[PDB]
Formats: structure tokens, C-alpha cells, sequence
């Protein structure tokens, strides 16, 4: 069989075998000395003759055997690494898998040696058992959701400051979600491991590509970090409620996708941050305008990918991706009719542009409709906008955003019917506008200027 | 090596696209599974029905 | 340069190559199990509702 | 490490390989164009171009 493939050739795996092959540790003596029987020490190390030549897991019950009764870290270590090398290799251990695999005694028998001593072997173990799960000819739930509640194991995940640990550690937890079942138990626990994979994410935008390091650049390791991080959360994501859930908890880290997919030119990493913004975008998800809205507003989705679409990738899927995503975003928000979202937002007086709140069409179509005593409608606009600056005081971060907004939509209405004109001087708004140029920011002075431009043009040509 | 490498590089580019190409038909095929076995669901859902249907 | 040079050069190289489209073959049937799930889940629930 | 990629025709390889040896080039292999998925052609590298000439006219038009 040959067991799972993975962390065998994989770099960091390599770096943690070197610490524990380096060290010699003679089961012969301790078997004498009793810690373990003379039965346990003669397997161990004919078993070591088997995986550097030639022709059992006829030997691995005793080795099963020698883990639970010594406590003694170093020998079980080496006992661990050597079923680990025989469990992948299917030139050197096709008849060890079997005999895991066919009677679920020694699995749970090899995870009762797990969260034991030092961090290495807590790995090694993980990586044994992780292997016989993902193998469909058994699976036990219980195994993945009790492994994840336990201090020891998360703790080793936590840490990203030793390549090794993290490496080990999600790809153990991702290679289990491909299995749909586990997708579930894993969620339970995500609110531990989950701000660490987004922490992963964002160190590797904030450190220039253009430099090298050996932590995490351009260069494989790096490569597989980032990766393993991403992959982890889509599989999560395509459950329907879970992606949902995903958008509202970790926004302002879910944000960030859009960043990697811009600094990197790997496929593996831009690819995969396109899709799990796709997935919540989908129509299948529950709330999807939502969720649509918060990333085109915040996160400037719609520019963002906008931009992508010209510099596209040279892989056929990630181009798939990139248009279906911006499709979507675009879609959603000028197809809802413009007097709901023009009324919408004066009323709860919260008010953001859009793409269709910005658009000289979205106005010419609603003028006629504001008429019902004199454009009051518009008249009350001009009111929030006089009423933000004297209540409350001004360069506030609430009552700023609002200013700009309404000094957009009252240039383009005023531009477009000349009766607007009595509509400002009534009210009073035209000289709230005056001192709209005097009040700080370039946002608000430049809104000002044109909000005066389009009055001035129609009182004197 | 210079003028048998670029040979092994020219070959890895053609093994490169087959693998994923190989993946993509591998998704084409899962597809195919989907529609199989539903149909099997769905006539195995109806004797559920006859089942239910015969003991009232 | 010299033929060590470019040797190594060739195993990073032709390691990278593979490597990618291995990894980028995995993420196609990890997107193969989403979608049997859910045509599976529509075609399925369609005739149900028929059959109820 | 930065990745270089360079071009010339054939004859005068031997002469242009040289006066990059004593500028500092290490790790010489000659490939194709084929090679990299990167530098096969696409329709997607001359959207960029068109977009430089963009850049080019917004340039003039801020000078002004």
C-alpha cells in the first residue's frame, strides 16, 4: 500500500527524522534492565534490518506493544519513526499497513501514545495515524474531535516561529478535511487553529518577495505554508452554512485573500484565495447579498479583481475564477432598483458610494419620483447634510464618511435640473457648501468645490 | 548536462500538463458518479415509498 | 556554469515543475468531492420531491 | 536570488554568455521559450501593453 504518500519527502518532516535517527537508543538494555522484555527489544531491532534491505507486519504487535509500556520518550521516538517509515513506504512496509487497517485495536492502541513528551513526538504519532484515517477502509470521528480538543497538539500548531511544527501540524488537519465528515468535527475546533492559518497568510504579504528569506519568501517552503494555510479553510468553506459563518467571524482576516493573489505569482497560492472568495460569494450560501456588499465596499473586491482580469494567470482555471467572482460582485449591486437603495440609505442615515450610487443615470431616473411636495426627497438629503456639520462637530469618522456621500449625490441632481437651485436656498443649504471648502480633508474640500460648481453654472452662464 | 537537461525540462513541461489534465478528466469522471449514483438513490427512495405504501 | 552548477539547477527546476501540477491536481478533485456532493444533492432532491 | 531571463540568437550566444560571466551570472542553462508556462505567448501579456500605453497617455496628459 504504501500508506499516505505525504511527509516522507516533505522538508520539514526530513529535518524533525534527523534529530530522532541521529540519537541511538539501545533496547537491549533496557529490555535487561525491564522497562520492556527481551521480545519487544528483538522486534525493534529486526526491524530495522527489514527497512534497509529486502523482505513483515507480522512484527508490529510487539512494537505496539513496547510504545505503551515504556515511558521513556527517546526509545519511542525511535520506535514511531521507524513504523512512520515503513507505513509510507510500499517498497519497504506494504504488509505493516495491512495489519493496522484490518483490525482497529492497534490504531487506537497508536493513539493512546499520542500527547506524550516532547513536541517531535506528538508529530510523529499524529502523522501514523492521520494516515490509517484517510484510508476509507476505516474512520472514527471521536479520534479526529478528541485529538483536536487537547492542549498539546493545538500548542505545537500555535507555534509558527519553528517552520517545522506548523508544517506538520495543519497539513495532519487538512489531509483529514478532504474526508466530507471530518469537515464538520474539525469546525468545532477552528476557533483555536484558525487565527494562526490567517496569521501565516499575512506574514508572508508584509515581507517583500523581492529579498529572500529561508522562513517563508519564494522559495518551497514558503510556498507549501501558505498553501496548506488556504487549502485547509476552502475544504471547510464548501459546506453551505460554514462559508456563511466564515464571511460574518473572520472578516477582517478573510479580507486579506485578495492581497496575497496580488503580491504572489504562484498559482497554488492566488488560485486558491480567488476560489474561497467564490465559494461565499455563490447563490448557494445563505446570505449571500450580504456577504457580496461587506467585500466589494471594505475589502474593494470589485476594483480589485477588475484589475485582475487583465493580468491573468497562465493556468485555465484560475482565469475560470477570476471571472465568475467578478460577475457576482458587479451583478448584484446595480441589479436592485435605484429608488429602494437611494431611499434605503437616506433613512437609516448610513451612506456609502456604490457602484450604482455613483452612476449620472441612477439620479436622471429618480428625480420625478422625489416630487411629492417640492422634491422632498432631496430636500431632506440636504437637511442630513446641514444637520452632520452643526450637530456633533465634523472630522469625526461617522459624520465624515456621510459628508462626502451626500456632496456626490447633490452634484449630480443639481447638475441635472435647474429647479434645484431654489431647493438649496430654502432649505440653506447653499451656504453650508461654502464652508464645506474651509472644513479639513481633501475629500470633503473636493466634494465642496464641485457640489459649488454645479450651483454657481446654472444661477450666472 | 547542459544538452540532456533541457530535454528532461522540455519532457516534465508535456508530464506537467498531463497530470493536471489527468485531474481535470478525474473531475469529469466524478461528475459522471454524481448522476450514477442518484439515480440509484432515487428508485431505492421509491420501493421506501412502496414499502410504507403496502404495510398501511 | 560548470555541469554541478546546472545540475543542481535541474533538480530544483524539474522539481518545481512537477511538484506544482501535483499540488494543483489535488486542489481539482479536492473541488471534484464539492461538486458530487452538490449535484448529487440537486438531482437527488429534485426527484424526491416528485416522489413524495 | 532573482530570476533572469535572457534572450539573443544564436552565434553570438558564446560572446553574450561571457559579458555576463564578469558582470556576475551564475547557474547558465540554456532552455526555450516553451520551457516555463510563463513566457509562452498569451493574449493575456498584450492587455498589459495596451494598459502601459494608458499609462503612457495619462503621463503626457498630467505633464500638460
Amino acid at each position: 500500500m504504501g500508506a499516505t504518500k505525504i511527509l516522507m519527502d516533505s522538508t520539514h518532516f526530513n529535518e524533525i527524522r534527523s534529530i530522532i535517527r541521529s540519537r541511538s537508543v539501545a533496547w537491549d538494555a533496557l529490555a535487561r534492565s525491564e522497562e520492556l522484555s527481551e521480545i519487544d527489544a528483538s522486534t525493534a531491532k529486526a526491524l530495522e534490518s527489514i527497512l534497509v534491505k529486502k523482505n513483515n507486519g507480522k512484527t508490529l504487535i510487539p512494537l505496539i506493544h513496547l510504545l505503551s509500556t515504556s515511558d521513556n520518550e527517546d526509545c519511542k521516538k525511535s520506535v514511531q519513526n521507524l513504523i512512520a517509515e515503513l507505513l509510507s513506504s510500499d517498497k519497504y512496509g506494504d504488509d505493516t499497513v495491512k495489519f493496522f487497517q484490518e483490525d482497529p485495536k492497534q490504531l487506537e492502541q497508536l493513539f493512546d501514545v499520542s500527547l506524550k513528551g516532547d513536541f517531535q513526538t506528538v508529530l510523529i504519532s499524529g502523522f501514523n495515524v492521520v494516515s490509517l484515517l484517510v484510508q476509507n477502509g476505516l474512520h472514527n470521528v471521536k479520534l479526529v474531535e478528541k485529538l483536536l480538543k487537547n492542549n498539546n497538539l493545538i500548542n505545537i500548531l500555535q507555534n509558527i516561529e519553528q517552520m517545522d511544527t506548523c508544517y506538520v501540524c495543519i497539513r495532519l488537519l487538512q489531509e483529514l478535511a478532504v474526508i466530507p465528515e471530518y469537515r464538520d468535527v474539525i469546525w468545532l475546533h477552528e476557533k483555536k487553529f484558525m487565527p494562526t492559518l490567517f496569521k501565516i497568510l499575512q506574514r508572508a504579504t508584509d515581507s517583500q518577495l523581492a529579498t529572500r528569506i529561508v522562513a517563508t519568501n519564494s522559495n518551497h517552503l514558503g510556498i507549501q505554508l501558505q498553501y496548506h494555510s488556504l487549502l485547509l479553510i476552502w475544504l471547510l468553506t464548501f459546506n453551505p452554512v460554514f462559508a456563511n459563518e466564515l464571511v460574518q467571524k473572520y472578516l477582517s482576516d478573510f479580507l486579506d485573500l485578495l492581497k496575497l493573489v496580488k503580491i504572489t505569482i504562484k498559482e497554488k497560492v492566488s488560485r486558491l484565495c480567488i476560489s474561497i472568495i467564490l465559494q461565499c460569494c455563490s447563490t448557494r450560501v445563505k446570505q449571500h447579498k450580504k456577504v457580496i456588499k461587506q467585500l466589494l465596499l471594505l475589502g474593494n473586491a470589485l476594483p480589485t479583481v477588475q484589475s485582475l482580469s487583465e493580468r491573468k494567470y497562465s493556468d485555465e482555471e484560475l482565469r475560470q475564477d477570476i471571472s465568475n467572482l467578478k460577475e457576482i460582485l458587479e451583478n448584484e449591486y446595480q441589479e436592485l432598483t435605484s429608488f429602494d437603495e437611494y431611499v434605503a440609505e437616506l433613512d437609516s442615515k448610513l451612506l456609502c458610494w456604490s457602484p450604482p450610487h455613483v452612476d449620472n443615470g441612477f439620479w436622471s431616473d429618480n428625480i420625478d419620483e422625489f416630487k411629492k411636495d417640492n422634491y422632498k426627497i432631496f430636500r431632506q438629503l440636504i437637511e442630513l447634510l446641514q444637520a452632520k456639520v452643526r450637530n456633533g462637530d465634523v472630522n469625526a469618522k461617522q459624520e465624515k464618511i456621510i459628508i462626502q456621500v451626500a456632496l456626490n449625490d447633490i452634484t449630480h441632481v443639481v447638475e441635472l435640473l435647474p429647479e434645484s437651485i431654489d431647493v438649496l436656498d430654502k432649505t440653506g443649504g447653499k451656504a453650508d457648501i461654502m464652508e464645506l471648502l474651509n472644513h479639513s480633508d481633501s475629500r470633503v474640500k473636493y466634494e465642496a468645490l464641485k457640489a459649488t460648481q454645479a450651483i454657481i453654472g446654472y444661477t450666472f452662464k | 548536462s547542459q544538452k540532456n537537461g533541457i530535454a528532461t525540462l522540455l519532457q516534465a513541461e508535456k508530464e506537467a500538463h498531463e497530470i493536471v489534465s489527468k485531474a481535470r478528466k478525474y473531475r469529469q469522471d466524478k461528475l459522471k458518479q454524481a448522476k450514477t449514483d442518484a439515480a440509484k438513490e432515487i428508485d431505492s427512495y421509491k420501493i421506501q415509498k412502496d414499502k410504507e405504501l403496502k404495510e398501511f | 556554469l560548470t555541469p554541478n552548477q546546472v545540475n543542481d539547477e535541474l533538480n530544483k527546476m524539474q522539481a518545481f515543475i512537477r511538484k506544482e501540477a501535483e499540488e494543483k491536481a489535488k486542489e481539482i478533485q479536492l473541488k471534484a468531492d464539492q461538486e458530487y456532493e452538490i449535484e448529487k444533492t440537486n438531482i437527488v432532491r429534485n426527484e424526491t420531491n416528485n416522489i413524495d | 536570488m532573482a530570476l533572469v531571463q535572457f534572450y539573443i540568437p544564436q552565434e553570438i550566444s558564446r560572446d553574450s554568455a561571457y559579458t555576463l560571466g564578469q558582470l556576475g551570472l551564475v547557474q547558465f542553462r540554456d532552455l526555450n521559450s516553451k520551457v516555463r508556462a510563463f513566457q509562452r505567448t498569451f493574449v493575456n501579456e498584450i492587455r498589459r501593453l495596451d494598459n502601459v500605453e494608458r499609462q503612457y497617455r495619462y503621463f503626457y496628459s498630467l505633464l500638460k
